[PDB]
């Protein structure tokens, strides 16, 4: 009848513990971010730490080269590998190949490794995702995800977590051309769309932009502060 | 039924289902009736397709010069053994340089499937191959079954419905020792329609003939070089 | 008498089984009015049971030779009309491992072919049909696979 | 309860009812018996027919695994074999380092070794077929060794396998061995096989016959029927 | 197949529909489903039949379908498809 | 019964950590540590798990263990299983130390044994670690760095810690008196007396019972300070005497 | 009372109970041998038997006696089949400390040897328990005879008397006020108490031909086994 | 729960671990041994009783010193003793001739206890039922030591495993207290050691090794007779 | 009950293997036409969401410079043993110096399509069509994880090739050119489609050995569009 | 256990036959209830 999941799949042609492994990237920490023509930005929160522990120790999102930067979710003990895992692939895509590491290469090498870790009875599967956020050469913007099944695809802009189709309601007014033009609006408008997730309450967001291939830097609480009133002056001047 | 899970562990009457489970998968294939005169052998099979415009997959294929086969059943240990078959071929071929009878190079193959049939983690082997060859005291048909037993034969058959082949055979295996090529072939068709329900072709593209002999050697024949085979038949009775 | 217990649903009956076998112990009158008994399977069998009081002829019954299975057929359709030239001799071969009830439900349907039916059955064909009719027909073989 | 599954592992009352599943499945296998006499050994096979069901006179359970050492074996006739290659290449490794003739009493430790290893572990399974191993030599002589499926190594002056191994040993007792020639024993086995394993039950049967003594000069090929007289001596008494 | 589209023949009697209803445009998509499912779909399309106000399935001609489509397909289950492929 | 099965190996069934909701049940087992922030220092506790006197105590650092000049960790757990990432982290440290000449930053240490202890977590069906063991240090970057290890990967390392279940009574007390740039080492070694005397279960703190391992900073000798039990004894008559002077008040 | 694999597998129950090792000894039991171990003063006699249910049975291959070496001999009980494969692993690891040590095993580390892998047999229950009993004797340098024990549990054991198996029970339980005496016993006197202690557990006393004797004494060092014309002499000896 | 397999041990729910918990029940069911840290010398008392009288001690050693220095004895059931016993053989001696010298035996009992560790607390199939009571001489100051199947060391100046674990371990805690007297104190230790021993007592019911910093000299029934019963 | 997956079954047969074919009612509907001139496939992409990248997910890959392919069921799975057989027709190119057959490309991934091993712990449920020219013309070939190789004049996969392969026989034509395939394309497309057609709902695949590669270009989907 | 203690501390003294209890009856009560505490010294040390 039914023997739940092992590896083989099941009776109706699907699996379980991979069903059950996308729900813990729903219960893991939830993440936004958009896209530009030049100019992109992030967003995780989530962090529920109360200050009176380490900041460091709970930073997750890092960057692998100053052109490709790595976002994920859910718990960081497997996501620490990804980095690890992702550092010596993507420092052998810079020592083979010199030229600027690739997004359709290095997301195969961890989408081809998240098979295999699914694979055996033997390596664990993964419970986690992760979304690569960068910009191709030239300035052109890239950002991709993954997939427990070891997957990947593109988006417009990263939306995950509790209401990943309320948030993409909302991107669909994000698909015009004004977004972004100037860096001022676009995270005006990234502190919009995650006023909807979670609490929004100014403390645990972290927000990183990186313009063109310029590395990112994670907004301090003083233009964040100035950004967030620029929000709030365009809400009251729109009445 | 949990006694037929591993094939190691023997079951409450000794007996192993894991290779009758096997002998459905090659009863579940393709009526094929192999035969051999003193002269020359004649092979028979069957072919099926998934559709109308899809062509009919063929099963009687060539490995050795001397030496034509049939199959049934799974494909993929089909196609194992083929090229298993090929190496083993090649073997004498090469360092003796003279082709393999069938009596000693069948033992090889018994063996292969010995291990997966014995060990734990292991599965059995459907295999449908009928197995002709010409040595030195003339033709020799052999068996193919989970079980690893070839028997020595002059004629055998395999797959569905084909109880009611061996007992059209049992008089007539006797009698067609003597006969040459041509009309023997044309009776080894005469065989299998009558297995196959006989309101229905039996079409050129549907079925699959060989023949293989000691100075002849063995020639696939599939499409239009069945025609020849087809032509002047006599009609089912009603 | 299973293994464990309690209890068996019919265990006041198995107690009477084997108080039977009592009668057929103690008592010496109960060697008058022989008794027959049948079962379907031997699977449960009281090792208790031998006596010629108790459990004495024991006959395991095995599926009817292609032979057999024709004659027991042949007895049962004797009442109805069939068309003729039978020969018996494809009938009794097509029979292999089937059940005398089986064989019946072959001759049940042997005895609707004379009206229309409206399927036309023709003749000869009509045994082969009933007979594959419980484990046949493919369909598949083939299909979705190799 | 979930005892008897595993080969490997004994049971509450101390043994292994998979050994008695090897056991009990040579027991259905078709009548092979075995005798030694005193320049020789006789082996014989009887095969069973339904149909034909083929050409007559292959797939034998005679095998050859030595120059002076041959083989009567029953069951599952892939694992037969198995058992004979197991043997031959036993055989090929005594012959391969030394070059001689192989001693019977330490031919049969090999092999019991091997047949006892396969019941070790739980990943191979006991091979649920049995053999009779039989050589004879001028410096060494006769013997016939009796092997087991649980891997108990010895021999007898005869031995009985098959659906009834008890019948077929019954009159063993009363038969001479040492003072009739070989040839006198080998239809003193055609006489009672033929006599016993009833018709009833198997309609049509060949009996084989292989021998191996000083009359062959110690090597083993299977002997046909109609050789040494064999086949008058086979019908003569067989008819009462 | 035409065995689905024949109980939207009967079902045309009830409810309110006419005979310019494309029917084996989404029987072909929805197999198995017998003749109570599809019951359940011709009820349930009356259930927004009258919460929207309308009446006869023609009207309503190319929006029957838009209820038809959601509402058997939810009824058999809600499951991602971008896992499906990946 | 989806759960029921001995897995170990693949993950629970809605998302969350199979084992390791097991696993911190094995860390609130007989667990006993604290951290407090301290500058130009740092300071541990530690507790005897077998309060017999008889005892030779000749183990001397027992539940601390120092794995290296500059740093050392304090074990809470299973001491079977921790001797094993004892010598581990011992010799990763000490083959960094001898591929660079320098000493290992706690901050790939700390995440290298985590990764370690994850591997045993991850496949093989291997037996997870149930000891959650702490870090102390000091390197040449952010100085003074504090960690706690967890079995699932991810480490419980903040600047401060919470040993075993029965601490929580001591969280809510070093959140209250959480502050930022004031050492006095003894001003947390107080406090760390208020937190055995009271939120412990065994009170009056007994020096036999426990023990007090700090590191204070020293170019470049950086003296670890085992007490062990020498002036604990006039810690014990101190906290007390703030608790005859609290008395004083009402 | 069971739960989970214990079973199967030799882990011990929440009593601290063995299963799969319970159940083999009571294995030995199943062989029904008797093999009693007593050493006199100079002189150790092993006392056996064996039965012949067939007239076919050869004395050679199923006597029980096994000689490990020249001056160390040895016998088992119960099942035979992995007797063998134990016999032939004393005398290869009793040669190992010929090749390695350069003289003579004193024996008392070949038990130890011989019951650490049988220990091994007992660590994984893949490899099957190997139920084989295994009862060791031998000479050491100024030490007199000695008498060893290995049954399947994997330790090593040896005393001035001991024997355990089957009906070595009972045999035990008359030989503790008919061995002592303990003092200096004669060859007559050994064998004497090799048919008392079996008159006690059996009491047939059948011909001396199936029962089997050893003795191992210092005269010539190695080890020999009675001759059937000198058991008739001491058997009648004994009975006036 | 389970959930934590094997591999290298076994699974609780609650706290410990099930399965080889029921092999610690066996080490209570194990052989008594007593053991006494005294002065400048450690002393180990064990209890050896055959099954019947046609059995010698003389043939079957439960003392086998791994050293000349260090001695031992087992609190447990059978060859897996002997089993690290062979080890230890090889264990100790392997570290022995490392640094060509004995070194401490704090060292010793850190190395030699650390495969001890691993081969009792990884999956050895069967457990393994087997403790011991480590003894030494290093510097002057000898060592008396206790390990388990478990894997957990302590230290003891009076221990005692098997029978009277419950009364002599709660007994030596109440006579016994700090450091005393070296014969002393082992006078007090076989007190409690006869606590729960058979009425009878003779030369070969028990056995008594001493570790002097001298080195280890294995006594004899002879000798441990005619010390005293009692012997101090 | 109890399935042994690919132990056998108690009738019997493999179970998984049959889920495998149920893996390909999961993806997406491939409907693949052979024809005398070329081979001309479709398939739809399904975006789920406005944030999916149209050319981020083909169904629709090429092995070789001459040989096309059409994937089915899981992806990842696919591409693995796509950029395989792109392995293999390399080093086809190599020794025998000309590219591979579509024909030996089959039996290249039939040898390894059941391993058991590793790979094919779980086996992968991914169907593959293979479509190309080879020394015979153009070809289209259809396969299982089972192995099977049967030559298709018109295969379809996915959802509706259930209905698809109904009106796929029907108004097939053997003997007739591209001409005619063009719109035969649009029909079975336009039926299966329950919503508007544009460029990144499906994607078109035409391969043909005068008129190549091709493959397909950008902006000829909604050429097809407006042809209507 | 304190209502323990008041009636094993009332049994001794009912013993004794006196009309009152001594406190150091008590410290015996106490005693008789000290020895049913928990379990040891198996699994943990």
């Amino acid at each position: 009848s039914y023997d739940r999941a092992i590896t083989v799949f099941s009776p109706d042609g699907h699996l379980f513990q991979v069903e059950y492994a996308q729900e813990a990237v729903k219960k893991g920490s939830t993440a936004v971010g958009v896209r530009g023509r030049d100019i992109v930005v992030l967003g995780v929160e989530k962090k529920s730490v109360a200050k009176l522990q380490d900041e460091r120790t709970v930073r997750k999102i890092c960057a692998l080269d100053d052109n490709v930067c790595m976002a994920f979710a859910g718990l960081t003990a497997d996501a620490r590998i990804v980095i690890n895992r992702a550092r010596v692939e993507c420092q052998s895509h810079r020592l083979t190949v010199e030229d600027p590491v690739t997004v359709e290469y290095i997301t195969r090498y961890i989408a081809s490794l998240k098979q295999r870790y699914t694979q055996s009875n033997g390596r664990r599967p993964f419970g986690i995702s992760a979304l690569i956020v960068g910009f191709d050469f030239d300035g052109t913007p890239r950002l991709y995800q993954t997939d427990p099944s070891g997957t990947y695809h593109a988006w417009k802009a990263n939306a995950i977590g509790r209401g990943a189709k309320s948030v993409r309601e909302f991107l669909e007014k994000n698909y015009t051309d004004e977004a972004i033009e100037t860096d001022d609006l676009t995270i005006k408008l990234v502190i919009k769309a995650l006023l909807e997730v979670v609490q929004s309450g100014g403390k645990n967001i972290e927000l990183a932009v990186m313009r063109r291939d310029q590395s990112l830097k994670i907004l301090n609480p003083e233009e964040i502060e100035k950004y967030v009133a620029e929000i709030e002056k365009e809400k009251e001047e729109n009445e | 039924n949990q006694y037929d899970n591993d094939v190691t562990v023997w079951s409450p009457q000794g007996r192993i289902h894991q290779i009758e489970y096997a002998m459905e998968a090659v009863k579940q294939g393709s009526a094929t009736v192999g035969l051999k005169s003193k002269t020359h052998a004649v092979l028979v099979a069957l072919k099926r397709a998934q559709s109308e415009l899809a062509a009919h997959q063929k099963k009687i294929l060539h490995v050795d010069n001397h030496i034509g086969i049939s199959i049934a059943g799974l494909t993929a240990d089909a196609r194992l053994l083929c090229n298993f078959m090929r190496q083993e071929c090649l073997d004498s071929r090469f360092v003796f340089d003279r082709p393999l009878p069938v009596s000693r190079l069948v033992s090889l193959i018994g063996s292969k499937t010995q291990i997966p049939t014995q060990r734990y983690g292991r599965r059995p082997y459907g295999v449908g191959l009928l197995i002709a060859g010409y040595d030195d005291m003339g033709p020799h048909i052999f068996q193919t079954c989970p079980s690893a037993n070839y028997f020595d034969c002059r004629a055998m058959s395999i797959g569905a419905r084909s109880q009611s082949a061996r007992t059209y055979l049992e008089r007539h295996m006797s009698e067609f020792m003597e006969c040459n090529l041509n009309e023997l072939v044309k009776h080894g068709l005469r065989a299998l329609r009558e297995t196959l329900p006989a309101e229905q072709d039996l079409t050129t593209k549907n079925v699959s003939i060989g023949i293989v002999g000691k100075d002849l050697e063995f020639t696939i024949y599939d499409d239009d070089d069945v025609s020849p085979f087809l032509e002047g038949l006599e009609e089912r009775p009603q | 008498k299973r293994f464990d217990s309690e209890k068996a649903g019919d265990r006041e009956v198995q107690r009477t089984m084997l108080e039977l076998l009592n009668q057929l112990d103690g008592f010496q009158p109960n060697t008058q009015v022989k008794v027959i008994a049948a079962t379907n399977r031997v699977d449960i069998l009281d090792p208790a049971l031998l006596r010629s009081g108790r459990l004495d002829r024991k006959i395991e019954f095995p599926m009817p030779n292609e032979e057999a299975r024709a004659r027991i057929m042949q007895i049962h359709s004797r009442k109805m009309n069939v068309s003729p030239d039978v020969n018996y001799e494809e009938l009794a071969r097509c029979t292999d491992d089937f059940n005398g009830a089986q064989c019946k439900a072959v001759c049940v349907e042997a005895g609707m072919i004379a009206l229309r039916r409206g399927a036309t059955e023709l003749t000869h064909e009509d045994y082969m049909e009933g007979i594959l009719e419980v484990q046949a027909k493919k369909k598949a073989n083939l299909q979705y696979y190799a | 309860t979930g005892y008897d599954l595993s080969a490997s592992t004994f049971s509450p009352d101390g043994r292994v009812f998979q050994v008695e599943y090897a056991m009990k499945a040579v027991e259905n296998s078709s009548t092979a018996i075995g005798i030694r006499c005193k320049d020789g050994v006789v082996f014989g096979v009887e095969k069973l027919v339904l149909s034909k069901l083929y050409e007559e006179g292959s797939n034998k359970r005679l095998f050859n695994v030595d120059r002076h050492v041959g083989m009567a074996v029953a069951g599952l006739l892939a694992d037969a074999r198995s058992l004979a290659d197991i043997a031959r290449e036993e055989a090929s490794n005594f012959r391969s380092n030394f070059g001689y003739n192989i001693p019977l009493k330490h031919l049969a430790d090999r092999v019991a070794m091997y047949v006892h290893a396969y019941t070790l572990y739980s990943a191979v399974r006991p091979f649920g077929c049995s053999f009779m191993l039989g050589s004879y030599s001028v410096n060494d002589g006769a013997q016939l060794y009796m092997i087991d499926p649980s891997g108990v190594s010895y021999g007898y002056w005869g031995c009985a396998i098959g659906k009834a191994r008890q019948a077929a040993k019954t009159e063993i007792e009363k038969l001479q061995m040492k003072e009739m020639t070989c040839r006198d024993i080998v239809k003193e086995v055609a006489k009672i096989i033929y006599i016993v394993h009833d018709e009833v039950k198997d309609k049509a049967f060949e009996l084989e016959l292989s021998w191996v003594g000083e009359l062959t000069n110690g090597r083993h090929e299977i002997v046909p029927k109609d050789i040494r007289e064999e086949a008058e001596k086979y019908a003569k008494e067989s008819l009462k | 197949l035409e065995g689905r589209t024949h109980i939207f023949k009967i079902h045309a009697r009830s409810m309110s529909v006419e005979r310019d209803i494309r029917f084996e445009l989404l029987a072909r998509l929805c197999p198995n489903s017998t003749g109570a499912e599809i019951r359940s779909v011709c009820t349930e399309a009356g259930m927004f039949a009258i919460r929207a106000r309308r009446k006869i399935a023609t009207e309503k001609d190319f929006l029957e379908a838009v209820n038809k489509v959601i509402k058997s397909y939810a009824k058999f289950s809600a499951t991602p498809r971008y896992m499906t492929y990946n | 019964s989806r759960r029921y099965d001995s897995r170990t190996t693949i993950f629970s069934p809605e998302g969350r950590l199979y084992q390791v909701e097991y696993a911190m049940e094995a860390i609130g087992h007989a667990g006993t540590c604290l951290g407090i922030l301290a500058n130009d220092g740092v300071l541990l506790a530690a507790e005897r798990r077998n309060i017999h006197k008889l005892l030779d105590e000749v183990f001397f650092s027992e539940k601390i263990y120092k794995l290296n000049e500059d740093m050392a960790c304090s074990v809470a757990g299973i001491t079977s299983d921790a001797n094993v990432l004892t010598n581990e982290l011992r010799l990763i440290a000490q083959r960094y130390l001898l591929q660079y000449q320098e000493p290992i930053p706690c901050e790939q240490l700390v995440t290298a044994l985590c990764d370690i202890k994850q591997a045993y977590t991850q496949f093989g069906g291997k037996r997870p670690f149930g000891v959650s063991l702490l870090y102390i240090g000091w390197d040449k970057h952010y100085g003074f760095q504090l960690y706690q290890s967890d079995p699932s990967g991810n480490y419980g390392g903040w600047k401060a810690t919470c040993i075993g279940n029965n601490s929580a009574a001591a969280v809510s007390m070093l959140k209250q008196d959480y502050k930022e740039g004031e050492m006095t080492l003894k001003s947390a070694l107080a406090l760390a007396i208020k937190v055995l005397n009271k939120t412990m279960d065994v009170s009056k703190l007994s020096a036999e019972k426990v023990e007090i391992a700090t590191l204070t900073r020293e170019n470049g000798k950086t003296v670890i300070r085992v007490l062990k039990q020498k002036e604990v004894e006039q810690l014990i008559k101190k906290h007390e005497e703030e608790e005859a002077k609290a008395e004083r008040e009402k | 009372s069971s739960a989970g694999f214990d079973r199967h597998i030799t882990i011990f129950s929440p009593e601290g109970r063995l299963y799969q090792v319970e159940y083999a000894f009571k294995a030995i039991n199943q062989g029904g041998l008797t093999s009693v171990a007593v050493r006199g003063k100079d002189c150790a006699v092993i006392v056996t038997q064996k039965k012949v249910p067939d007239k076919l049975l050869d004395s050679s291959t199923v006597t029980h006696l096994f000689k490990i070496t020249e001056n160390i001999g040895c016998v088992m009980t119960g099942m035979t089949a992995d007797s063998r494969s134990q016999v032939q692993r004393a005398r290869y690891e009793a040669a190992n400390w010929k090749y390695k040590y350069g003289y003579e095993i004193p024996v008392d580390m070949l038990c130890k040897r011989i019951a650490d892998i049988s220990q091994v047999y007992t660590q994984n229950a893949e490899m099957r328990p190997l139920g084989c009993c295994m009862i060791l004797i031998g000479i050491d340098e100024e030490q007199g005879p000695q008498v060893y024990k290995c049954d399947p549990a994997g330790y090593y054991c040896g005393f001035k008397a001991t024997a355990a198996g089957v009906k070595q029970t009972e045999s035990t339980s008359f030989l503790e006020k008919k061995v002592k005496k303990k003092f200096d016993w004669t060859f007559e006197q050994t064998v004497e108490t090799a048919i008392t202690c079996l008159s006690t557990v059996l009491s047939i006393d059948f011909k001396p031909s199936e029962i089997e004797v050893g003795v191992v004494t210092v005269e010539n060092p190695k080890f020999r086994i009675l001759t059937e014309a000198e058991i008739d002499a001491h058997l009648v000896a004994l009975a006036e | 729960e389970r959930g934590y397999s094997f591999s290298l041990t076994t699974f609780s729910p609650s706290g410990k671990l099930v399965q080889i918990e029921y092999a610690l029940a066996a080490v209570a069911g194990g052989a008594p041994s007593v053991g006494i840290k005294a002065a400048n010398g450690v002393v180990l008392a064990t209890e050896k009783k055959q099954k019947s009288i046609l059995y010698d001690e003389r043939s079957v050693h439960k003392v086998e010193p791994i050293t000349k220095h260090i001695g031992l004895v087992y609190s447990g059931m059978g060859p897996d003793y002997r089993v690290l016993v062979h080890r230890a053989r090889k264990l100790a001696q392997q570290y022995y001739l490392v640094y060509q010298e004995p070194i401490p035996t704090a060292q010793l009992v850190q190395r030699v206890a650390s495969v001890m560790q691993e081969y009792t607390q990884s999956g050895g199939v069967r457990p393994f039922g087997v403790s011991l009571l480590i003894c030494g001489w290093n510097e002057g100051r000898p060592y008396l030591f206790q390990s388990d199947p478990s894997g957990a060391y302590f230290a003891w100046k009076a221990t005692a495993m098997g029978k009277n674990y419950v009364n002599g371990k709660t007994f030596l805690e109440k006579r016994y207290n700090e450091d005393l007297e070296l014969e002393d104190a082992i006078h007090t230790a076989i007190l409690t050691l006869k606590e729960s021993f058979e009425g009878q007592m003779t030369e070969d019911n028990i056995e008594v090794g001493i570790c002097n910093e001298a080195g280890f000299r294995r006594l004899t029934p002879t000798e441990v007779k005619d010390y005293l019963a009692a012997i101090a | 009950y109890d399935r042994g997956v690919n132990t056998f079954s108690p009738e019997g047969r493999l179970f998984q293997v049959e889920y495998a074919i149920e893996a390909i009612k999961l993806g997406s509907t491939a409907i693949g036409i052979q024809t005398s001139e070329g081979v001309c496939l479709a398939v739809e992409k399904r975006i789920t969401s406005p944030l999916m990248e149209p050319s981020s997910i083909e169904k629709i890959v090429e092995i070789d410079a001459h040989i096309g392919c059409a994937m089915s069921g899981l992806i990842a799975d696919a591409k693995t043993l796509i950029d395989k057989a792109r392995v293999e027709t390399q080093n086809h190119w190599f020794t025998y110096n000309e590219t591979m057959t579509v024909e030996s490309v089959t039996q290249a991934v039939s040898n390894l399509a059941l391993q058991f091993g590793e790979e094919d712990s779980r086996p992968f449920g991914v169907a593959l069509l293979f479509g190309g020219v080879d020394e015979k013309g153009p070809q289209l070939f259809h396969m299982d994880p089972s192995g099977t190789f049967v030559q298709c004049d018109a295969r379809a996969i996915g959802s509706a090739s259930e209905g698809a392969q109904s009106s796929l026989q029907e108004v097939y034509h053997k003997s007739m050119t591209l001409k005619e395939a063009i719109k035969s394309s649009l029909i079975i497309l336009k039926q299966v489609m329950e919503e508007k057609l544009n460029a990144t709902n499906i994607e078109l695949a035409t391969v043909q050995p005068g008129q190549n590669f091709h493959m397909f270009t950008k902006e000829e989907l909604e050429e097809v569009i407006k042809d209507i | 256990e304190v209502k323990g203690v008041c009636t094993e501390a009332g049994m001794y003294a009912l013993r004794e036959r006196r009309v009152h209890v001594t406190q150091e009856d008590f410290e015996m009560a106490v005693a008789k209830v000290m020895q049913k505490d928990s379990e040891k010294n198996m699994s943990i040390k």
